[PDB]
């Protein structure tokens, strides 16, 4: 029994202890390759916003500020950062700007089937949102109408209209040939028309196997017009405008 | 009418040091303390005996103070570490001070028992 | 096991 | 002067190993057993009782040589593990 | 130990000297000014960090040796020293690159306990002392050390039940608490804990 | 440097050393006392 | 400071080329001698901003194979060129000057889209700017496939014709000296990346124990290239590389670093960890970068390897413990451009340096010591060479030292790690007949 | 710029909590001739973290000859530590906005930093019992190896 | 924490954060044997033999255990 024991601890320790974290085993390197991009072509006092799982890592590798911790001695910020993930593009955008953000970082796990991914840590967010603000953040909105945690073609409008999901989901459809791609972790079809257009946020670096992906929040408008309106305006086909009608507008100061 | 006006001024609010007592007292209770210290030392010597019969003779005189010198010593190092050097100051000090003291008190103690 | 969500 | 020092450089033997170091693998291998041997022969001298000014001249000649050995010994190993000295 | 760093939690920053434990940082830092001013080899401070755990593994057995050796005998000591080196549960939190706070927590608990014991059964306070700045040094590298501090109360109070009280255990028990609670309320993080 | 299948050879070649020279520890303690 | 001492270019031919990621000039000239005293110097002339960044200068006899002696005197700066022997008062010399510059030309549209090739802007002088009177002048330039002129000038003879792939400016007859009131900007095709080294530290360890010589170079690299417009998406990349996109880019996928021949111990490593796109072949070292460094990124990255000490180690003859080194200056990448080198040689201990010397001029030669694993007296010597502009393949030159290594000091490293042992024992010894029992 | 109430600047000195401080800004005009001083009442500066910690109306003190310049006087920085911005934001309809920001880093207060113990007086009394008992350790140690029994 | 070590269902009613970390979940039986083979079971057994023969190291290691 005692040399069964050695035999039994080496096999255990070889299989499953010595893995490392950065580098998943095939090597796939995305993390440290985002991270150092992070720290290469970035601005040394730049901020960058993600969860709180990766911020130690980001902070030891990318070597840039970061809002939110492995240590978790506030749990509002937390929640701020929760807050800023699953609500709609605009109310994303005047969080962070608010706190000075310059990139969002994002893991997605579609391709390789990661499972680690953020859409795989979603519900949580918006569980801790929703323990601050009852009233804006409702986990009951991120299901179907039948109570399914979807990603397909029947997902919640509450769940296409989040930032995660239109940030992990950006350019999916068309990267698999035929216009229709298939998820890995959650085995799930993407279709091009299932994703809705980033008008607040560009993107700036996705790793080689798309495990992260980094936005870059994008200055307002000059002449003081929602971003949003702009979009609009450069994706909306030239078309003769509908009429001149008098804008309801209000009083101006 | 938003941000169109000039601002109403903002001013930090402070806490308060909290309150330390009038000298008279603490110089009060000091002199408490120093009596009572007093008091000790002359109830060793008058009420108690603190005989002082057995002062070391001989060679062992040297050992017995050796002995004094370590305990007065390493006491003298931590009033220097109180008033400010640094504890890289007071480990190296106390290491020097330490192993010629470790030698005499061991021999003290082992030739007086 | 570590401190990352779940 | 440049000319001087080049022709100094090409017309001149190059330069030959003490000890290869294909074989300094070999050689710390034995250095390690003898500098074991003598480090605990000289552990051992100092249990003996034998006589204070005995134990100090055993401890002293064998810590001298058990030392040249482990400095060897470590050069040696040193410059087989890759890190070179 | 008076850092504020200004790249963590952007808008608020971080105090690290109340919220961090200083002991397998100090003790890292030490490894690395020995061997480079002393025995003349200049590693890295990567390297250092990555075989902390590694080594202080071998003293963990060491550790368990002695203390097993107090519960029976040094063969039963060999025996859980040879357990504990390649056991899968230590070697989990303890492979060479993890970096947290039990690679060398769970080494000073186990030579912490060795005191005690060697405090509790002889009746020394020589070897109390040395189990409350042991104590001490687990207060200021692990925060899990308040496990010892109702792991020894706990014991002594059995022993008061079972009838089993002596001076020895007076003497370990009360010098033990002493110098081990004046000296972990010296750690920024504690405090005042102790006592509130 | 050392592969992999020489690491494993070598943790449990220390391993089994290990064991045979405890037992035999135990032998001898337990036979001459 | 106009050259008091006079010449006459009979002519002056210029051709500047443009087929890398820097400009190399070529003047073919044929002076006469105006003074009826004998001379022997000429003064070649460089604008400010180009003689800031001037990499190579030479001068050489068209018949002859010698190189003149060539000097940069340290606001049309100068150039000093020495000739051999005294020219005659009224006689003939052809010379062939060769120059390497540090600058290439910026992007003419900043901004361009990963598939589209690039368009460059240089600005330059189109008349010979010189010291002395010419008679005859043409400028052509070479090496691009498309030269066109940003806004070019009305006069018809200020104008450059295309025969081939040249862009020639037409002979002009007549001259003034130091008349330079005509400036040139041509836009040409490129479609490489424009690698600029920002510093290159190198770090050379000699060690007489083991007879190896082990190299360490940090590399800090830029891509001066167009910057992408509309930003970097993985799909574009991806698909272009499907489909097979074999052709020339301005992104920097792999370096193919040229290393010594019998290298061995190969290691590439950035700040964050060890790189694994890494391939080894004969005498080539294959490096990809973790990201494909396109127009204005930083990739910071350190190479390393191992030779034999016997390659680049020679013995002098009269003494046996005199040795001689000659180490190379640059291993990098096929075409790239330094803008400053700190080259250390770090020696054993015991050496003591006798004689330096460098084939390439250096700004700053420093000797110092620096400790190392088992370095427990002082540490190893390091020398350490600054140089400024160095060229990829223009700067092959081998630094020269002469150092004495006493049979003395080699025996006493061991001798170092013996004593230090003893002590430990001693103190053992010590620790172990010390009772200390109450 | 600024800097300590005393001229020490941020590099020689990282700010601390509870500490004094002055801002100054200079401002100037174009008339489409020449660079002027423009004098302007409405100028406020803000000490941010994510709201306004301090807004101060500038004042008026030192002119160059194209250029006025603003200054907040000696005001004590917050007790809350962190990273605060200094800003000035100019922001008048029909003149150019101006926008001027600087994210500084506010410490705690080290160690050190504190009183000392003889400074106060309920610490004179605690050290006085301290130092007692010190003293008469060290005579009960001489009495309990001199005095025979 | 540490209440929440005896009122097991105490985390999620109020923390939220921490029963999102997988480290703060119970066990199943499996890993106490993937993490102590052959020890698990010879474990239970020493605890009685060290019960039997009651010292005060044994009352330590038994509440300890
Ligand atoms: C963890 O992270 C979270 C989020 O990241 C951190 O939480 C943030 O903490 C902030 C400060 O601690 C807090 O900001 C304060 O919120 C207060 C309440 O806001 C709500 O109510 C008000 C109405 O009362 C609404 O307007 C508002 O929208 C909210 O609904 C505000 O009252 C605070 O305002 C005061 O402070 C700011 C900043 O100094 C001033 O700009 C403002 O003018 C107010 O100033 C008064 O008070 C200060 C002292 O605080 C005085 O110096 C000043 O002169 C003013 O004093 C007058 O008024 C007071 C009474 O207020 C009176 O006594 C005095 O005599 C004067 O008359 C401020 O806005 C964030 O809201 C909060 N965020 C979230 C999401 O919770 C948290 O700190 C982190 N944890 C840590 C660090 O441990
Ligand atoms: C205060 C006294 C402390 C007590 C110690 C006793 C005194 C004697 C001193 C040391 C003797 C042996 C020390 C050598 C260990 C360094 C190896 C290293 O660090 O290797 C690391 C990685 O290892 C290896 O490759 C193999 C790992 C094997 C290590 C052996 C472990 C035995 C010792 C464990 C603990 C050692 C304690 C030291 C650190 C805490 C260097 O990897 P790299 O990426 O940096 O370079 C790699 C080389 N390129 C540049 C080409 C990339
Ligand atoms: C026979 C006689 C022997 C005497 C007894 C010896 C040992 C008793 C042990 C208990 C010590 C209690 C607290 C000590 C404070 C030391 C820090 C210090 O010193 O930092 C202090 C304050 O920071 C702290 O609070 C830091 C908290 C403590 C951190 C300790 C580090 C953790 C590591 C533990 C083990 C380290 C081992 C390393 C390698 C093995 C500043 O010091 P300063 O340089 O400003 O000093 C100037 C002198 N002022 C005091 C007048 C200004
Ligand atoms: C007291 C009893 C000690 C017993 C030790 C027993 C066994 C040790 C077994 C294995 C440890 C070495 C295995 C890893 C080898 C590669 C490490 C590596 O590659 O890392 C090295 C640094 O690491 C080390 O210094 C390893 C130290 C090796 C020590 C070898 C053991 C013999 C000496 C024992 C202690 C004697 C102390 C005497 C003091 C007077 C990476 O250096 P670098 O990145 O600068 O690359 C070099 C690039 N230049 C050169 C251009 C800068
Ligand atoms: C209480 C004491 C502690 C007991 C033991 C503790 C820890 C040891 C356990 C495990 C260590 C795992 C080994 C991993 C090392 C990876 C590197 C490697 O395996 O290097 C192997 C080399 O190997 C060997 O030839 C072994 C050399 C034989 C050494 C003789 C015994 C060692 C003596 C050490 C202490 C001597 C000091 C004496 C006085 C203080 C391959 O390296 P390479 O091909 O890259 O060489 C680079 C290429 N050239 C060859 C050109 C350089
Ligand atoms: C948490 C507790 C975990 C520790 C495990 C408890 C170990 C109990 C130790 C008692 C051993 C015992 O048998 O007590 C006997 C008598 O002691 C006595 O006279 C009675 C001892 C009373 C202690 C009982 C333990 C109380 C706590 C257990 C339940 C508490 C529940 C709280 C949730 C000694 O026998 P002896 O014969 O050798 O002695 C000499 C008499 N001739
Ligand atoms: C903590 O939550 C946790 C620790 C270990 C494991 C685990 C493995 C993780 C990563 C691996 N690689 C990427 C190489 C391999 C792992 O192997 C395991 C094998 C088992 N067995 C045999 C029951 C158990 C756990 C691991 C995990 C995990 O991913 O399950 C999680
Ligand atoms: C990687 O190398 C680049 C190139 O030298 C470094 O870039 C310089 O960084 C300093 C400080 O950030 C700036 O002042 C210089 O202007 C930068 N130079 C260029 C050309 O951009 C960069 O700092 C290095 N990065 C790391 C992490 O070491
Ligand atoms: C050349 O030599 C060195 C090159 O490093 C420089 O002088 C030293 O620079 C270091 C850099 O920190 C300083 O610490 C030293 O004080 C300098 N002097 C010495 C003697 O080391 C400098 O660039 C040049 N020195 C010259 C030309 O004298
Ligand atoms: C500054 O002083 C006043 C304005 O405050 C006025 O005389 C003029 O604008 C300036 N004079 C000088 C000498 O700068
Ligand atoms: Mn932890």
């Amino acid at each position: 029994y005692l040399y069964l024991f050695v035999f039994h601890s080496t096999w255990v320790t070889r299989t499953a202890y010595s893995s490392p974290s950065v580098v998943l085993p095939s090597l796939i390197d995305d993390f440290r390759e985002a991270y150092y991009w992070l720290r290469m072509n970035s601005d040394e006092d730049s901020k960058v916003a993600a969860w709180w799982d990766y911020g130690y890592q980001i902070g030891g590798m990318a070597d840039r500020t970061t809002l939110v911790d492995n240590n978790t001695w506030n749990n509002t910020h937390i929640a701020i950062v929760g807050k800023a993930m699953a609500s709609p593009e605009e109310k994303s955008y005047e969080i962070l700007k608010e706190h000075d953000v310059d990139y969002v970082l994002v893991i997605f796990g579609g391709l390789i089937g990661f499972g680690g991914d953020d859409i795989n840590k979603f519900l949580w967010m918006i569980r801790i949102s929703e323990g601050i603000w009852p009233e804006e953040i409702k986990e009951r909105d991120f299901y179907t109408a039948e109570g399914e945690y979807r990603v397909d073609a029947r997902a919640s409008e509450t769940m296409r209209n989040s930032l995660l999901y239109k940030m992990s989901y950006k350019d999916f459809p068309q990267l698999f040939n035929g216009g229709q791609a298939t998820d890995r972790v959650r085995q799930q079809m993407i279709t091009p028309l299932d994703v809705p257009p980033l008008d607040y946020f560009d993107e700036v670096f996705t790793s080689e196997n798309w495990m992260v992906r980094i936005y870059q929040l994008k200055k307002d408008d000059a002449q003081g017009r929602t971003l949003r309106d702009v979009g609009e305006l450069t994706r909306s086909s030239t078309k003769t405008r509908r009429s001149i009608k008098r804008p309801e507008l209000g009083l101006r100061v | 009418v938003d941000k169109f006006g000039i601002k109403p001024e903002i001013h930090h609010i402070f806490h308060a040091e909290p309150k330390r007592v009038a000298k008279p007292i603490a110089v009060i209770f000091v002199l408490i303390i120093f009596i009572t210290i007093l008091s000790l030392i002359v109830t060793w010597l008058n009420s108690c005996a603190a005989a002082f019969n057995n002062i070391p003779t001989g060679v062992t005189a040297v050992y017995f103070l050796g002995f004094i010198a370590t305990i007065v010593g390493f006491e003298v190092i931590f009033a220097r570490y109180y008033l400010g050097t640094s504890i890289f100051e007071t480990l190296f000090s106390s290491l020097y001070l330490g192993a010629p003291g470790l030698l005499t008190s061991t021999k003290f103690l082992r030739s007086f028992g | 096991y570590a401190a990352a969500t779940s | 002067t440049y000319e001087q020092l080049y022709k100094e450089f090409h017309s001149s033997k190059s330069f030959q190993p003490f000890i290869h170091l294909d074989t300094q693998p070999k050689f710390a291998i034995c250095g390690l057993i003898v500098t074991l041997a003598v480090l605990s022969s000289a552990l051992f001298a100092v249990g003996s009782k034998s006589s204070y000014i005995k134990k100090l001249f055993f401890y002293t000649i064998l810590s001298v040589i058990g030392s040249l050995f482990a400095g060897l010994t470590t050069v040696f190993a040193s410059n087989s593990f890759g890190v070179y000295v | 130990l008076n850092w504020f760093d200004d790249r963590t939690w952007y808008p608020l920053g971080r105090v690290t000297g109340g919220t961090l434990y200083p002991g397998l940082m100090t003790t890292s830092a030490f490894i690395w000014h020995a061997l480079r001013n002393w025995l003349g080899l200049p590693i890295d401070i990567r390297n250092v960090c990555v075989l902390f755990a590694p080594l202080f593994s071998g003293v963990t057995a060491w550790a368990t040796y002695e203390f097993t050796k107090e519960i029976k005998d040094a063969s039963a000591g060999l025996l859980a020293a040879g357990f504990i080196a390649i056991v899968p549960g230590y070697i989990s939190r303890s492979v060479a690159g993890s970096y947290d706070n039990e690679a060398i927590a769970i080494t000073l608990l186990m030579v912490t306990f060795m005191f005690w014991i060697k405090a509790q059964k002889t009746g020394s306070i020589m070897h109390a002392t040395c189990a409350a700045l042991f104590y001490f040094y687990m207060v200021s590298a692990w925060g899990g050390y308040v496990f010892i501090t109702n792991l020894i109360p706990l014991h002594v109070f059995l022993l008061i039940l079972m009838g089993r009280y002596s001076s020895k255990l007076y003497s370990a028990y009360t010098t033990w608490y002493a110098i081990g609670t004046v000296a972990s309320m010296q750690i920024p993080f504690v405090g005042f804990l102790p006592i509130r | 440097m050392i592969s992999d299948e020489q690491l494993n050879s070598l943790a449990i070649t220390f391993g089994i050393v290990m064991m045979t020279l405890i037992v035999i520890y135990h032998a001898v303690d337990s036979t001459m006392s | 400071y106009e050259p008091p001492a006079t010449w006459e270019n009979v002519d002056y031919k210029r051709t500047i080329d443009v087929s890398n990621a820097y400009i190399s000039e070529t003047i073919e000239i044929t002076i006469k001698n105006i003074a009826s005293e004998p001379a022997t110097e000429y003064f070649t002339a460089f604008e400010s901003g180009i003689f800031s960044k001037v990499s190579f200068f030479s001068a050489y006899f068209t018949n002859e194979a010698t190189f003149l002696n060539s000097q940069l005197l340290a606001e049309i700066r100068y150039g000093i060129i020495q000739f051999p022997n005294a020219i005659s008062p009224q006689e003939e010399v052809s010379l062939v000057i060769k120059s390497f510059y540090n600058t290439v030309g910026i992007p003419y549209p900043e901004h361009v889209g990963m598939s589209e090739e690039q368009h460059l802007l240089w600005e330059t002088n189109r008349l010979p700017l010189s010291a002395y009177d010419t008679k005859k002048a043409s400028f052509t330039l070479i090496g691009s496939s498309s030269f066109e002129e940003y806004h070019p000038p009305n006069d018809e003879s200020l104008l450059g014709k295309a025969n081939g792939n040249s862009f020639e400016f037409g002979p002009w007859e007549d001259i003034p000296r130091f008349s330079s009131n005509e400036t040139l900007a041509i836009v040409y095709s490129h479609n490489a990346p424009l690698n600029q080294v920002v510093n290159l530290r190198r770090d050379i360890w000699l060690s007489h124990w083991a007879s190896t010589i082990q190299f360490e170079e940090y590399y800090e690299l830029t891509n001066k290239a167009a910057k992408l417009s509309k930003g970097f998406s993985r799909l574009e990349l991806m698909k272009q590389i499907q489909t097979q996109n074999m052709r020339q880019t301005h992104f920097v996928t792999v370096l193919d670093m040229l290393l010594p021949e019998g290298a061995t111990d190969h290691y590439f490593t950035d700040l964050v960890g060890l790189v694994s796109t890494s391939h080894a072949e004969r005498d080539h070292f294959f490096i990809r970068p973790r990201f494909p460094i396109f127009g204005g990124w930083n990739y910071n990255f350190t190479v390393g390897w191992t030779n034999k000490l016997s390659d680049f180690l020679h013995v002098s003859s009269g003494s046996d413990e005199k040795f001689v080194a000659s180490i190379p200056i640059l291993n990098g990448p096929p075409d790239t451009v330094y803008d400053n080198v700190e080259l250390s040689v770090f020696l054993p201990e015991g050496a003591e340096i006798f004689d330096i010397d460098s084939p390439v001029p250096f700004t700053n030669v420093s000797i110092e010591t620096q400790k190392s694993y088992f370095d427990l007296n002082k540490g190893h010597v390091k020398l350490t060479f600054s140089y400024r502009n160095l060229i990829s393949q223009v700067a092959n030159g081998q630094v020269l030292i002469k150092y004495d290594y006493p049979k003395s000091s080699f025996f006493k490293k061991p001798l170092s790690i013996a004593c230090y042992i003893f002590t430990a024992l001693m103190g053992v010894f010590v620790l172990k007949t010390l009772n200390m029992n109450v | 710029v600024h800097s300590h109430a005393d001229g020490t600047s941020y590099d020689e000195e990282p700010y601390k909590i509870k500490d004094k401080v002055i801002y100054s800004v200079g401002f100037s005009e174009w008339n489409g001739e020449e660079w002027l001083p423009h004098i302007a009442d409405d100028i406020q500066f803000e000490l941010r973290q994510v709201d306004p910690y301090y807004r101060l109306t500038l004042s008026p003190s030192g002119n160059d000859s194209e250029t006025q310049y603003y200054t907040t006087g000696e005001f004590i920085l917050p007790d809350r530590h962190g990273v605060f911005t200094f800003l000035t934001d100019y922001r008048k309809i029909g003149l150019s906005f101006t926008t001027d920001k600087d994210v500084k880093a506010i410490r705690h207060l080290a160690n050190d930093e504190y009183p000392r113990s003889w400074e106060i007086s309920n610490s004179w009394v605690y050290i006085s019992a301290i130092c007692g008992v010190i003293v008469a350790w060290i005579f009960f140690v001489v009495s309990f190896v001199t005095t025979s029994s | 924490r540490f209440y929440s070590l005896w009122d097991t269902n105490y985390a999620k009613i109020h923390i939220p954060i921490i029963a999102s970390v997988s480290e703060h979940q119970p066990v199943s039986w499996p890993a106490f044997f993937f993490d102590t083979h052959f020890l698990i079971w010879l474990f239970p057994a020493g605890v009685f033999l060290l019960f039997l023969d009651l010292k005060d190291e044994h009352v330590f290691v038994i509440a300890y255990s």
